[PDB]
RNA sequence: GAAUGUUACCGCAAUAGUAAUUGAACUUAGUACGAGAGGAACAGUUCAUUCGGAUAAUUGGUUUUUGCGGCUGUCUGAUCA
RNA sequence: UGUACAACGGGGUAUUGUAAGCAGUAGAGUAGCCGUUACGAUCUGCUGAGAUUAAGCCUUUGUUGUCUGAUUUGU
């Protein structure tokens, strides 16, 4: 019979860090364009969208079907430099690393620990070899382009504008998609500080996969039959795959959380706000599902690493409605006017 | 015209249809083979909505109609009902039928002239129908069968009913609706031959289970040729 | 059971037989035992492993002699056809045989599962298990030829017909290579040799065919020569016990041409002496290869021995050939009408006075034209289109947009359904300012009024 | 979510009339050390006739359960539940003995078994 | 769409909130969250809760062409009635 | 917790463990095979039991919000809080 | 020494159910005279009010207070 688990999951002592590495990215096409292959983002909270699906030979095809949904706040990013590996009999080694000297706050107390008690000696003195006419950022190009056949490029999440405010900001590797290196180290110094936008490397119905912490529980270490004669849970990094995308939150604006159906003009901000979340006021990317962890995790999204044909993958979604209800209790309304037309005019109104 | 016709592996062909005099309905599910197979004997005449009811594919039974409208469950979804007038023709009406009772093909059986209805039926839902129909309505009972539509099946031409009908109540029944009524059979002896099955004045369609004698009483009876 | 038991397991031979349950017993029980173990112990195994061995034979020969047809009493017809086939006497001696042997097998393991459990050393519970698989082996081995014959007669048995004789049957009999073959191909939708030998088809191949509604099965049979009921053939035998026990009439071919070198004498005295088997089946006669004789241009000697034949009440004389089966339709409606007429034998609207319609079937149905699948000029039938679009696996149905509206437009616009309020569907019908023109008077008329200065 | 476990004790649902059959038996149970089989709406499973018909009484026959009682969460968001645990019986095939039936039946049980739908007039 | 008003609290029930619960009545019963169907099935009547709408109601507290052509209807009614309801409040603080 | 002159970030992996499992509704099918009885799977979708990784919006129990309003009796002299 | 931090109250959102008291003295009845007079359950307006105001939900260009205290390591 099964056991407590699987084996090859054990044992499961406490992740080194909060946030997830990447284990491996998706196969380098050279054919496609300098795309990027993942993205780093916090996850607010969860929600229930209901719609139909175009599903021939289901029982409930033409069907309208509700199903879990999760919000994952992901603002603007810019890309703080680019690494390069070479391929090595002990395996992919770094070679060097470029940086804009054009470095935010955030990375800067990302760096350090007591920023307060820091002397703040950013890499201001190395910077002062870039300020300069160039020639060294010239050679670091030139030698990631005679060698490091693969290229990874770095990112700062803008810990800033989160909702949640924060001062310190993650980082983490992101690979490219793009043709010969000579194309992804032309493009990642071309756009060095700039901004980078999420719905450019995701679209609709698109599958991807994340990683993330599950929620700690704490020590977790009967029966006198486990030996023969001749203690944490929670708190670790997991995997999970198969996300289908519903739609591209571009929370800059208006509108996103209303459909072309429903059209309830309205923000996806819960009433009240996410529990232990702030308020989402940037882009942001709707999935399906759960994803591990809890709120103000940060999550990496992957698009499996792999192109699926499968008509899961292939099949729109349609959404008629999402829900925004309050989270906070025993929700009943999904904006604050649709709360005063139950309730009518109160004290607090006259 | 009668010819044979199975659902994907089920006999009840009037389950997941209901074909009437001017439209027909049919599951969304399963594949266009029903479709297609519908669409062979009806030709294009008119319209074969692919429509559920409540989300179920029992539409056949749940609703039910004739040449001056059709009437649909309460039960049936805004989206159905906006499906259904915009795809029926101009003369048939629809409505939202408040009444307790909700399988009205079960429950409920008529033709262009004569409609049955459970003698329990509210006063407004039995005008309602009425009106919609144009037809006569009267409370009758099949041998004590409380399912009228469940075992009974009327045309413009004769009828069929199960075999447990006793001679005296198959004579009443005939001499009510004033149409020819004979005790046939069909799916190999099956009851439910008001509800597996469906017919009009000039189609009629069963499950392969109908062997060549039932096949000859239908078109007999129905004067198909 | 009845209607061929082909489903016997078709049983391996002796050797094979017992080399498989000997496998069997090795590996299904546990083999490596020592001295030092307990003496309960090893007895306990050695009596486990020679239990399972007698229970698997026991189950084997159970599992044999059920599957069997159960000949007796099974029916007077198929018991009859067995004996001829098989020789009833024979395989109901090796039944017998293997029931005798199964229950030594029984007695046998028994005994040694009893006297298995004093022995002391392990050798001497090794040597009784030794003696009571050899005593197995020993009783088994005598049964090689019942096993080995029983297995024949059940790859012949499996392949015989299948059919009920209280049922509706009529069959086709009479002289070989008269085209009695031949006319059972034609008649009926049944593929069988019509080569021109007088044992064409051996077997009693069934055909079945339908009319009024109504399935008719037939049998064949190459018929019977000379034959003075002493010196008969099994497969004359066979034709004769059918002929015997089965229902209503079968057809008596007569071949009345230089084919079948049998003198017309010789074949009217064959259903002459063949008499008795018409007690009541009311039998016809049906005249074969009529094409190349004619037989109104007969001789008026041979036309006096076609003559005879109508004299025996309940018989008729219809022509038929095989070149041309035109025929063979009114042979086989005068047969139906027969075993009709013989099967049955052995036993409104009211017009109330103000219902006024017409037949409502609509004028698009009236004047539409009729449909043909397999012409190629024909409807759509987007069943085709789905085909093409690889079926229902992908085919993603789009009725939707090609329903009937007062524009093209309204086809692909999408229905909010919801506004921010409750449906619209409540309160949505045409002209809705019939609620809104009363509106700004209402508006007015309540500002107005000093509830709100 | 199942519905009733082994031997409740559920009512009948049929015209024809019976105090109560008893679920010996299930049929695609998720045979599961410690799980034992659970019953749901519209599974077809084999119950005894614990008290009813004389005839009816002390024989296995196949039971259709068309009432759950208990919340059970349908693709539909709303957790809807019944007043009390019912079934009709049938043949293996779905051939109810009963010319009619009693009180509601539901949507799921409904879509599975076609004749059990053409038995019912209160459909949901 | 066809969101239902619990028939207690004449509340709005959103899809995927609430319970819809059904008898051999026939009849759906519909609660937009526990307490709402706790107090029906102790057969409390709306009129003795001071919080229910029915209360409020009987107390006299608070007393694609087509489309387009109704989006101005909703906003219009939902002012008006807003304003009636105020209206009413007011004279209610006497 | 000594590693490696100090600190923090990014990563590679030498190495240890490894997982998914089984069934069914259709399509092809009432076609090949079938005199009849009966009758497939090769492709694609769609569902289902157990188990593995996660939760926390919906649903049941578990309630230290002492949170809301109240009920039985006692107390600051019944009632104030 | 800056959207700096924590608290304050508000707003938003939820839990529960109409708060202490006042008055329309409206008022089932108790006690005097022999229908009436005093007390007054209860309803009604302040008041979908009050409290919780997640102790573990979000905001606060508004108010208050602080932006200081120790220790170790060298190619
Ligand atoms: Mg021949
Ligand atoms: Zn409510």
């Amino acid at each position: 019979a099964p056991r407590h688990g699987h084996l090859g999951f054990l044992p499961r002592k406490r992740a080194a860090s909060i946030r997830a590495r990447v284990k491996a990215f998706p196969k380098d096409d050279r054919s496609k364009p300098v795309a990027l292959t993942s993205f780093l983002g916090y996850k607010a909270g969860m929600t229930t969208i209901v719609r139909d699906l175009d599903r021939p030979g289901s029982k409930f095809h033409k069907r309208e079907v509700v199903e879990a949904v999760t919000v994952v706040d992901t603002p603007p990013v810019v890309v703080v430099g680019v690494v390069g590996y070479v391929e090595t009999p002990r395996g992919l080694r770094s070679l060097t690393t470029v940086w804009a000297e054009h470095l935010s706050d955030e990375v800067k107390r990302r760096f350090y620990k007591n920023w307060y008690k820091s002397k703040k000696k950013a890499f201001t003195k190395y910077s002062a070899k870039y300020a300069q006419d160039g020639a060294g950022i010239e050679r670091e190009l030139a030698r990631i382009k005679k060698y490091a056949s693969v290229v990874r490029v770095l990112v700062h999440t803008q810990i800033r504008k989160t909702p949640l405010a924060q001062k310190k900001a993650h980082l983490a590797e992101i690979q490219l998609n793009g043709g010969s290196i000579s194309e992804k180290v032309d493009w990642a110094r071309e756009h060095f500080e700039k901004t980078v936008a999420v719905d450019s490397v995701f679209e609709q119905n698109e599958m991807i996969d994340a990683i993330a912490v599950t929620k700690g529980h704490g020590f977790e270490g009967k029966v006198a039959c486990i030996g023969a004669w001749h203690g944490q849970r929670g708190y670790h990094s997991r995997t999970s795959i198969n996300h289908k995308i519903y739609r591209v939150g571009k929370g800059d604006d208006e509108a996103n959380g209303a459909t072309s159906f429903d059209r309830t003009k309205k923000t996806i901000t819960p009433m009240g706000g996410f529990v232990h979340y702030g308020e989402i006021k940037n882009d942001f990317i709707m999935v399906k599902g759960c994803i591990p962890g809890n709120r103000k995790r940060i999550v990496t999204l992957r698009k499996s690493l792999y192109t699926n044909t499968s008509r899961k993958a292939l099949e729109e979604v349609s959404l008629k409605w999402i829900d925004t209800a309050s989270k906070f209790g025993k929700g009943r309304f999904q904006t604050p006017a649709e709360k005063h037309a139950f309730m009518g005019t109160l004290k607090k109104d006259l | 015209m009668a010819t044979r016709t199975q659902f994907e592996n089920s006999n009840e062909i009037g389950v997941f249809s209901k074909l009437t005099n001017t439209y027909c309905l049919v599951a969304v599910g399963g594949s266009e083979n029903f479709y297609s197979a519908f669409e062979a004997e009806l030709g294009d005449a008119i319209p074969i909505v692919h429509t559920t009811i409540a989300g179920t594919r029992i539409i056949g039974r749940m609703t039910a109609g004739n040449r001056r409208g059709l009437l649909v469950p309460t039960q049936t979804t805004d989206q159905e009902l906006q499906h259904l007038r915009n795809s029926l023709p101009d003369s048939v009406k629809i409505q939202r039928v408040e009444e307790r009772l909700s399988a009205l093909g079960n429950v409920i059986c008529c033709n262009d002239y004569v409609a049955l209805v459970h003698p329990d039926i509210d006063r407004e839902t039995e005008e309602l129908i009425s009106d919609v129909l144009g037809v006569e309505v009267f409370r009758q009972t099949i041998s004590g069968n409380i399912l009228v539509g469940s075992y009974c099946s009327l045309s413009n031409q004769g009828g069929l009913v199960h075999p447990q009908t006793s001679v005296q109540d198959q004579e009443e029944l005939s001499s009510l609706l004033q149409v020819p009524l004979v005790a046939g059979t069909v799916n190999r002896g099956s009851s439910v031959v008001g509800a597996g099955m469906v017919v009009n004045d000039y189609l009629a369609v069963t499950g392969l289970d109908t062997t060549a004698p039932e096949l000859s009483v239908i078109e007999s009876i129905f004067r198909l040729q | 059971m009845q209607l061929s038991w082909k489903d016997i397991p078709t049983v391996a031979p002796a050797n094979d037989l017992l080399d498989i349950v000997l496998n069997r017993t090795q590996r299904k029980t546990p083999t490596v035992i020592r001295p030092g173990f307990k003496i309960t112990r090893i007895r306990a195994f050695y009596m486990r492993k020679v239990k399972y061995t007698g229970e698997g034979f026991v189950e084997k020969f159970e599992d044999i002699l059920k599957g069997f047809p159960n000949i007796n009493d099974v029916h007077p017809f198929h018991r009859d056809l067995m004996d001829t086939l098989y020789e009833k006497n024979h395989y109901k001696i090796s039944l017998a045989a293997i029931s005798r042997a199964k229950s030594l097998v029984e007695q046998v393991a028994r005994d040694y599962v009893r006297l298995l459990k004093f022995g002391q050393s392990l050798f001497q519970c090794k040597q009784l298990k030794r003696a009571a698989l050899g005593r197995m082996a020993t009783i088994v081995k005598k049964l090689r030829d019942p096993l080995a014959y029983l297995e024949q007669v059940r790859q012949h048995i499996g392949r015989l017909p299948s059919i009920d004789p209280n049922t509706r049957t009529l069959l086709i009999c009479g002289y070989p290579n008269v085209g009695k073959s031949s006319f059972l191909r034609c008649i009926t939708k049944s593929d069988v040799d019509v080569q021109p030998y007088a044992f064409t088809t051996k077997s009693l191949y069934v055909g079945h065919f339908d009319y009024k509604y109504l399935r008719f099965q037939a049998i064949d049979t190459p018929g019977i020569l000379d034959r003075p009921t002493e010196e008969m053939n099994n497969i004359e035998m066979q034709s004769i016990y059918a002929i015997a026990h089965l229902r209503s009439c079968v057809l008596y071919f007569m071949d009345l041409s230089e084919q079948c070198g049998f003198t017309i004498e010789a074949q009217v005295k064959l259903f002459h002496s063949i008499k008795p088997l018409f007690a009541n089946k009311s039998v016809m006669v049906v005249i074969n290869k009529t094409d190349i004789i004619r037989p109104e241009d007969l001789d008026e000697e041979r036309a006096q021995l076609l003559e005879s034949v109508k004299e025996v009440p309940g018989v008729e004389i219809m022509t038929s050939s095989c070149q041309l089966e035109e025929n063979v339709m009114e042979v086989r409606n005068k047969a139906c009408e027969k075993l009709l007429a013989s099967r049955i034998e052995n036993k409104q609207p009211q017009a109330r006075d103000d219902v006024k319609r017409t037949p409502f079937i609509p004028e698009s149905v009236k004047n539409l034209k009729k449909y043909d699948p397999e012409d190629p000029n024909r409807r759509k039938l987007a069943r085709d289109i789905e085909a093409e679009n690889g079926g229902a696996g992908v085919f993603n149905v789009n009725l939707k947009d090609k329903y009937l509206l007062e524009d093209d437009e309204w086809k692909n616009d999408i229905m909010p359904e919801i506004l921010d309020g409750k449906n619209v569907y409540d309160f949505l019908d045409p002209e809705i300012a019939a609620k809104l023109q009363a509106l700004e008077e209402e508006e007015e008329k309540l500002e107005n009024e000093g509830f709100y200065n | 979510s199942l519905g009733l476990p082994v031997g409740a004790i559920m009512n009948c649902a049929d015209n024809s009339g019976a105090r109560n059959l008893y679920i010996i038996a299930v049929k695609g149970s998720g045979s599961r050390l410690n799980r034992l089989p659970a019953a749901s709406l519209g599974d077809m499973v084999m119950a005894t006739v614990k008290k009813g018909k004389p005839e009816l009484r002390k024989k296995v026959m196949p039971a259709i359960v068309v009432r759950q009682a208990k919340s059970w969460r349908r693709r539909d968001g709303v957790f809807l539940y019944f007043e009390d645990n019912a079934g009709v019986i049938a043949n293996p095939k779905g051939e109810m003995k009963g010319s009619a039936i009693t009180g509601p039946v539901g949507k799921e049980c409904a879509d599975l078994w076609p004749r059990v739908a053409s038995n019912s007039g209160v459909v949901v | 769409m066809r969101i239902y008003q619990c028939h207690f609290c004449s509340s709005p029930c959103y899809p995927g909130h609430g319970i819809m619960f059904v008898r051999n009545d026939a009849k759906e019963f519909r609660f937009c969250r526990s307490k709402c169907h706790k107090a029906f099935k102790q057969r409390r009547n709306p009129r003795k809760l001071k919080w229910t709408k029915a209360f409020r109601k009987a107390a006299g507290k608070e007393l694609r062409e087509l489309v387009a052509t109704t989006l101005k209807a909703m906003a219009r009614i939902e002012e008006i009635r807003q304003k009636r309801e105020r209206a009413f409040y007011k004279n209610r603080m006497r």
